[PDB]
RNA sequence: AAGGUGGCCCGGGGGCCCCGGGUGUUACAGCCCCGCCCCGGCAGCAGCAGCUCGCCGAAUCCCGGGGCC
RNA sequence: UUUUGAUCCUUCGAUGUCGGCUCUUCCUAUCAUUGUGAAGCAGAAUUCACCAAGCGUUGGAUUGUUCACCCACUAAUAGG
RNA sequence: UGGGAUUAUGACUGAACGCCUCUAAGUCAGAAUCCCGCCCAGGCGGAACGAUAGCGCCGGAGCCUCGGUUGGCCUCGGAUAGCCGGUCCCCCGCCGGGGUCCGGUGCGGAGAGCCCUUCGUCCCGGGAAACGGGGCGGCCGG
């Protein structure tokens, strides 16, 4: 009962709009892999963007002042915020259901991926056009931990590429079974080809 | 006027009321362009009282009747005049359009120039609309489509119904 | 406005093997490989005929813009056809008034020690580009020689010692020193 | 032996910006994103359930804790598959985003 | 790398619209975004469409750019484009969507039946097939 | 007459066949206009070839479903 | 809008009214420093302009003075 | 006490504008500025570890209290002016990949999908299974 969306080649508000509707709407989501998260328009303007949100501080007591988290989870986090009453309880208790990670670690690996193709770079943007990646944009201003996560994830790679082998094994032995099994089998089909089922 | 929809050609005639001076005026006919026979007759008022000492209320008109494309499945060359108000000054034009009907291009003028030059329609008027043949079209877009053998395909192609799913496994592919 | 059609034919000789993965070109060849990435750049090209004899590039419905971007392959295809078969031979000439400057040569070719520039203390410590060749010619006595099949390489790399020896908070109307290009041209002529 | 009604989402009241009318209540039902199809649902009972600390009455069988408030969809709401719906007894906010089962028996076919 | 070309002539599936579920032949061109389009054999009346509508295929039946509706009925029928239509699998898994549509209870449940049957025996068969091949490595 | 189909000439792709380029007016593909053949003649008709373009009902009536009281 | 004036909407059952001292931060229309363009720029010295306000911009005689004028060092003794 | 990405600026290749051209797509050098590191505090944020007072574990009965729910899907990676599955006679790697060649491609080796299904019990026959179901010790992976 868990929307795991993947973040790659996705736009950040037109995915967070759709999220925060079903949150709200009690389905439980969770974003993953926000380093493939792209916004639109060059990598300058949008350092201009960030930079100047930097700048925008408390001045009598910084501590206090607005929180200005480097990671791109959390900026997404915070983006969401920005779509919701995070003021009430029934906000707090949506952001409750809410739960993002960087990267992809164990619980989720083992999960087949939905994906929004109504915020895809692909579709969105005319080919001509300029885009920045979120986890360039994030080192540059900060982030300590580019490094890992791509180790980390060569090493899922990998151990991912031993599974769908042996999966498209199996489809190699379940062809050749039903090729040799077929004439104590055919009525059966005959009716799923009746029925529009096996064709 | 606003230009809602797609307009019709109408044939308006008209004249002034008989006088004991002259008891038989002339007619005349205008090629108003508009949605409906109410705008049409005023439009035609306004061009009237432009040119000729007659107005609405001591005249007459004598008929309006729609007329319809003689030709509709041929296509067609359309060429326009105009004569159009800009923000300062007035200026004329001469542009040509590609479709099949006189109104369907004259909707397409109206639409091109308010992209182009966010001309609103009342400010616009008609003084022309012929059919010109290729030999005499001098616009190139218009140009490079007579060719017998035209041939292009479609590149890159948009999802439409993306909604309908809003949750896929598989990206969508665009090439076929 | 949109035009329909663009393309631009190069007819290649039957020296040269090149081959294609979409957009990626491979051009193999006597004096060796040259692969080059287009995904940026959005066309369609063509290999067709026998004896490989032309390459075809089409490009549907571009703008102005657009239509920019087919004659500029073109001209790298066959700046690379040259790299492949002849290469590029980037000479240069040391003018100096007085002081001389004594340049020597590191790494075969790949490193440049230039010394006594305008009898500074500091010492230029260029670097060249990867599969570069320095070397200073014989019968001439201020020549460098730069060779390669890159020309682009090349030429950063020329222009990378060009704006080292570069003369600060002075009239450079006057003082009119350091190295300049004076001959492009290729290992062996055709 | 399974399950026998269409679940339905309590998305919230009817309301304007500064104003709600909370006597009406929207729902949100799972797969269905058209007005072409909310003709089906037309005129369907549907039932808030909920449970309560005390003992009480159950029709057919021994008190339980369980409780229920019976509804009736009114009428569609809106291009994309929302859904008015009046309850007998005005409903609680403390509901919002939460399940309704939506029965079947009385049929329109 | 471009396959099917937009040339007068040229059948086209319609997706959606009106006409919906329908074959059209391109006649001819008016703008880059709007073509004059016919189906006489289909029950579909000569007019304007979009291309954006459409979506074109591997068939292109022979006619010159203005022909009257006379001569495409004639090449269609010549040329016998239906039955090879019919013939493409495209077709097949149309039909199949449909009949799935059309799918009633009874069917529904004797396909439940079919299914539990053909799956558990190539459970079997292919659990053999595994041990098989563990006994080849052995 | 041409947004040029077969024919003719030049190329380029195969060893008689396929693809570009050039004249040109029906030829084994068509388009355009005038006159005469009972508005030439035949159904049908604002066309369930379920949307090529409209305005209407003393020239118009029927049936069904939901909601509230 | 750091001058000055024109205006009277707010407060007259009371907003403590000029200057100096001390102290923080802030603006840039850059005086100097860093990097660079242009000169009727040979070098030196000196002028004009771009990025840039992070770090600096004094000690004293006279006057209640802010302001003014002067001596002395300085890289500089810029403005609010 | 040390780095990075870059501004202003100087430059490369190169069209649009048969030439030219620092830019149009692309690329290079670049600084008291910008960000970070070195340095100060350490979150209604986590960590492995030790010790474990009438008590910690291990294997029935009723009987309080908080509520929501009313079948599961256990995974390649990526491209989109191109992809997927096959094969390789040919070339590398510890069996993996690569090229040639054959099938699909408005995706059907389809998430418009795939899987599991519960009325129960009794006899008997017919098909499939018999190497399978279910009940104890060892061997693999994180
Ligand atoms: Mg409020
Ligand atoms: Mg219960
Ligand atoms: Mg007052
Ligand atoms: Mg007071
Ligand atoms: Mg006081
Ligand atoms: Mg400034
Ligand atoms: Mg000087
Ligand atoms: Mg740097
Ligand atoms: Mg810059
Ligand atoms: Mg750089």
């Amino acid at each position: 009962q868990v929307l795991v969306l993947d973040g790659r080649g996705h736009l950040l508000g037109r995915l967070a709009a759709i999220v925060a509707k079903q949150v709200l709407l009690g389905r439980k989501v969770v974003v993953v892999r926000c380093e493939g998260i792209n916004i639109s328009g060059n990598f300058y303007r949008n350092k201009l963007k960030y930079l100047a949100f930097l700048r925008k501080r408390m001045n009598t007591n910084p501590s206090r002042g607005p929180y200005h988290f480097r990671a791109p989870s959390r900026i997404f986090w915070r983006t969401v915020r920005g779509m919701l009453p995070h003021k009430t309880k029934r906000g707090q208790a949506a952001l409750d259901r809410l739960k993002v990670f960087d990267g992809i670690p164990p619980p989720y690996d083992k999960k087949k991926r939905m994906v929004v193709p109504a915020a895809l770079k692909v579709v969105r943007l005319k080919p001509t056009r300029k885009f920045a990646y979120l986890g360039r944009l994030a080192h540059e201003v900060g982030w300590k931990y580019q490094a890992v996560t791509a180790t980390l994830e060569e090493k899922r790679k990998e151990k991912a590429k031993i599974h769908y082998r042996k999966k498209k094994q199996l489809m190699r032995l379940r062809k050749q079974a039903e090729k040799n099994v077929e004439k104590k089998i055919s009525k059966f089909t005959d009716v799923l080809k009746t029925h529009g089922l096996l064709v | 006027m606003k230009a809602s929809g797609t307009l019709r050609e109408y044939k308006v005639v008209g004249r002034c009321l008989p006088t004991p001076k002259c008891r038989t005026p002339p007619l005349y006919r205008m090629r108003i362009f508009a949605p409906n026979h109410v705008v049409a007759k005023s439009r035609f008022w306004y061009f009237v009282s432009q040119l000729k000492k007659m107005k609405k209320s001591s005249g007459e008109i004598v008929y309006c009747g729609q007329v319809f494309e003689k030709s509709p499945l041929r296509v067609k060359n359309f060429g326009i005049w105009l004569r159009y108000d800009s923000r300062s000054g007035t200026h004329n034009m001469y542009r040509e359009y590609r479709d099949l009907t006189t109104a369907g291009a004259v909707t397409q003028c109206y639409r091109d120039m308010g992209a182009r030059h966010r001309a609103r329609a009342h400010s616009i008027q008609i003084m022309k609309v012929e059919e010109i043949a290729a030999s005499k079209c001098r616009r190139p877009a218009v140009k490079q489509f007579h060719d017998s053998k035209i041939k292009f395909p479609l590149p890159h192609r948009v999802l439409r119904r993306q909604h309908k799913p809003r949750f896929t496994t598989k990206r969508p592919n665009t090439f076929f | 406005m949109k035009t329909i059609l663009s393309n631009q034919t190069v007819d290649i000789p039957e020296n040269v093997d090149i081959s294609l993965k979409g957009r990626t070109v491979i051009v193999k060849g006597p004096r060796g490989t040259l692969r080059r990435d287009f995904n940026h750049i959005n066309v369609e090209l063509s290999l067709l005929g026998k004896k490989k004899k032309r390459l075809r590039v089409d490009k549907w419905w571009g703008n102005r813009k657009e239509l920019a971007t087919v004659r500029t392959i073109c001209s790298h295809v066959q700046n690379m056809i040259k790299g492949v078969t002849l290469g590029f031979r980037y000479k240069m000439r040391s003018v100096y008034a007085h002081f001389p400057i004594n340049v020597v040569i590191q790494e075969n070719g790949s490193l440049v020690e230039i010394r006594n520039f305008l009898g500074e203390k500091y010492i230029r410590r260029v670097r060249m580009r990867p599969g570069v060749a320095c070397s200073v010619s014989q019968a001439q006595k201020d020549e460098l020689v730069l060779e390669g099949n890159d020309i682009e390489l090349v030429s950063n790399s020329a222009a990378l010692i060009q704006q080292a020896t570069t003369v600060k908070n002075k009239d450079i109307r006057k003082f009119l020193d350091g190295i300049y290009v004076s001959e492009k041209g290729t290992v062996q002529q055709a | 032996s399974g399950r026998l009604w269409c679940k339905a989402i309590f998305a919230g009241y009817k309301r304007g910006l500064r104003n709600q009318r909370e006597h009406t209540a929207l729902l949100k039902i799972e797969g269905v994103y058209a007005r072409d199809e909310t003709e089906f649902y037309l005129g369907k009972r549907c039932a808030y359930v909920y449970k309560a600390k005390n003992n009480t009455v159950t029709p057919g069988g021994k008190p339980n804790k369980t409780r229920v408030i019976w509804g009736k969809v009114t009428r569609a709401h809106g291009n994309s598959g929302m859904v008015r719906a009046k309850f007998r007894s005005n409903l609680p906010a403390k509901a919002i985003g939460h399940r309704i089962r939506v029965m079947l028996y009385p049929s329109r076919i | 790398v471009f396959r099917r070309f937009v040339e007068v002539g040229r059948v086209a599936y319609v997706s959606f619209g009106p006409h919906a579920g329908k074959l059209v032949a391109i006649v001819d061109v008016i703008d880059q975004n709007r073509a004059l389009v016919d189906g006489p054999c289909t029950r579909v009346r000569r007019q304007a469409m979009p291309f954006k509508c459409m979506q074109l295929t591997d068939f292109i039946l022979k006619f010159p750019h203005s022909a009257r509706q006379k001569y495409v009925r004639k090449a269609w029928e010549k040329a016998d484009i239906n039955t090879k239509w019919a013939a493409t699998r495209w077709a097949k898994k149309i039909e199949a969507r449909e009949r799935k549509a059309k799918m009633t209870d009874f069917d529904r449940y004797k396909v439940m039946k079919a299914k539990k049957m053909r799956n558990r025996i190539i459970k079997n068969e292919v659990k053999k097939l595994q041990r098989a091949a563990l006994l080849k490595a052995s």
